Formats: C-alpha cells, structure tokens, sequence
C-alpha cells in the first residue's frame, strides 16, 4: 500500500538512526473541526461514477466524429482505418478511466496535506489507522536503534490520532534470525506477508 | 575558498524537529535575529 | 479544453452542493467549515485539471503501443524523431561497447 525512504538531517554519526521516515506520517492539522469529504468512499464512488458518465458521453461522441471520418473517407481501405481508430478510441477510453481511478481511488490524497501518506494508503481500501495492526520493527537488538524505532512508531500513532489503548503489536524477527545487512527488510516483508 | 560551507545545524531544532517532520506545510523562514532559513513554530501546523 | 470545461463545470456543481451544506449547518461555525471546503474544492479541481494535463500533454503515450517511448518523450514538446539531433555515446573506447 505504502513504500517510501527518507534521511535524518545534519549530523557527524553516519549509523546514527532518525526520524526522518516520521515524515510517512506527515499530516496538517490546523483546521481539522469537519471531515474531509476526500476521505469518505462514497464521495470519491460518487466523483468517479460522474467521471464514468462523462467518459462514455466523450467516447461516443469521438465515435460519431469516427463515423463522419469514414463517411468522407473512400471506402476502399475504410476497414484498416476503422480498426486503427477503434484501437485508438478504446485505448484513450481506457487511459481516461484509469486515470479517474487513479484520481478518486489510488491518488486521491497525494496532494491533501490533511491526508498523512500512511492515512491515505491505507484509506485506499477503507482502512484505518488502527488497522495497522502489526509492526515489523527494525529491532536490531541494539539501543539507539530501538529506542529511535519505537519512537518514531509511536509518534506515527500519535500524529495519526491511533486510539488510544490499540498499541501497535511490534514484530522483531532479527532475534531469531539476526541482521542481514541488506536482506533484513526483505526477510521482515516475507514475514509480515 | 569556502564554495562548501558546512551546515552546522540543521534548519529545525530537535524539538521541533518531529513536528517539521509531521507537518506537510511547514516551510523555512528567515530569521530576524540569526538571518538564516530555519523553521518556526509559528509557521508549524498553522492554518495561514 | 474539453476536459477543462468539464471540470469547471464538475467544480460549479460541488460548489452550490456547498452552498447548499454551508445553508444546512449552523451559521455559528459556518466560516471555518466554508474556508475547509474551499481549500478542499480548490485541490480536487488542481488535481482533475492536473490529471487531464497528465492524460493529454504528459503521459498520453504509455498506454499506445503504436508510439514508443523515444517518439512519446519527443512529441509532449512537439519534437519530431529527427529533432534527436545528438547522442551522447557511452563511447567507452572498446570494441564490444
């Protein structure tokens, strides 16, 4: 649902850990007395459903230019000119639904700053924050590390407003299996699937 | 020969540190007293 | 332009649905509901007109197969494959390459 990197900031300790992934959820605040209709499903069925109509209304009206087309063009080689423009019509019909979906139901918060990118991909398939069930720390066994790690996991809940008492259960797999240098998030994605 | 300057501190204070990080909005400003861009609680989660 | 009067127009609609929710809920808090909703409006109708510039001027090539990646990234600026007039080689020195 969510892939994202990030950097601390300035500082002289190369290994030091930070909470520069703090910025997944990342959220404004300021005027948060009403809901976003962004966030409800219904509004963005609604909005799409509308594009849909729109769409179709498009896609036959290029039809009937298509036909006109024909109509002036000599009839000999009318079929291979159809099939292209038919090709043609389907394919832009294609890319302007996908791109409604995008829009409404994968992309619809990539530009609300009151939508964090953790909230919004999880809200993609009506998650919550509290759904986020499970947490594949890091866990590398060593202080800095996991202190930094469960607080930026805990500052997350926090920003995203997490109910309270609903404590993200913190998976550590390098206690059994230890650190890869490179295979760790890999091992921890097998893990969490 | 100083092309590089090195930045000695970062434009945030660590306690303001998470609330830039958590704030999508939160821009630098200038400061009156230091003259350089650095981020205020004032412009962090402010609804202007 | 197309797709621009029909987002003007989407926007319009959802502006009077607004209007019609500003005249439901109280008049008490009714000035920091509008300016959310307005914020709100402003970036859905940003992100359609975005989205069609995307379709149209941007990323109108993915989806055909009949123009490839070269010809596509040459004609969003209106560049012919002749307009390619340089190529910077590898030009590594060995025969192979």
């Amino acid at each position: 649902a969510m892939a994202a990197t990030a950097t601390d900031k300035i500082g002289r300790s190369v290994p030091a850990p930070g909470k520069g992934i703090l910025t997944t959820a990342r959220e404004h605040h300021s005027s948060v007395k009403y809901a976003s209709p962004n966030l409800n499903m219904k509004y963005r069925k609604r909005q799409l459903v509308t594009r849909e109509a729109q769409i179709k209304d498009w896609v036959e009206n290029e039809l009937e230019a298509l036909k006109l087309e024909a109509e002036e063009i000599p009839s000999e080689d009318q079929n291979e000119f159809l099939l292209e423009r038919t090709r043609e019509i389907h394919n832009e019909a294609e890319s302007q639904l996908r791109a409604a979906q995008q829009q409404w139901g994968n992309d619809f918060y990539k530009r609300d700053p009151r939508i964090a990118p953790l909230r919004g991909a999880l809200a993609t398939y009506g998650l919550t924050i509290d759904d986020l069930g499970v947490a594949s720390f890091h866990g590398t066994s060593t202080k800095a590390n996991d202190k930094n790690e469960s607080a930026t996991i805990n500052e997350m809940m926090k920003h995203l407003g997490r109910s309270e008492g609903n404590p993200v259960i913190g998976v550590f797999q390098k206690f059994l299996t230890g650190h890869p240098k490179g295979a760790a998030g890999a091992w921890m994605m097998n893990g969490a699937l | 020969n100083k092309l590089f300057v090195s930045k000695e501190h970062a434009p945030y204070t660590d306690e303001l540190e998470e609330d830039v990080y958590l704030d999508p909005l939160a821009r630098v400003s200038k400061d009156k007293k230091s003259g350089s861009l650095t981020f205020n609680s004032k412009n962090i989660q402010s609804k202007d």
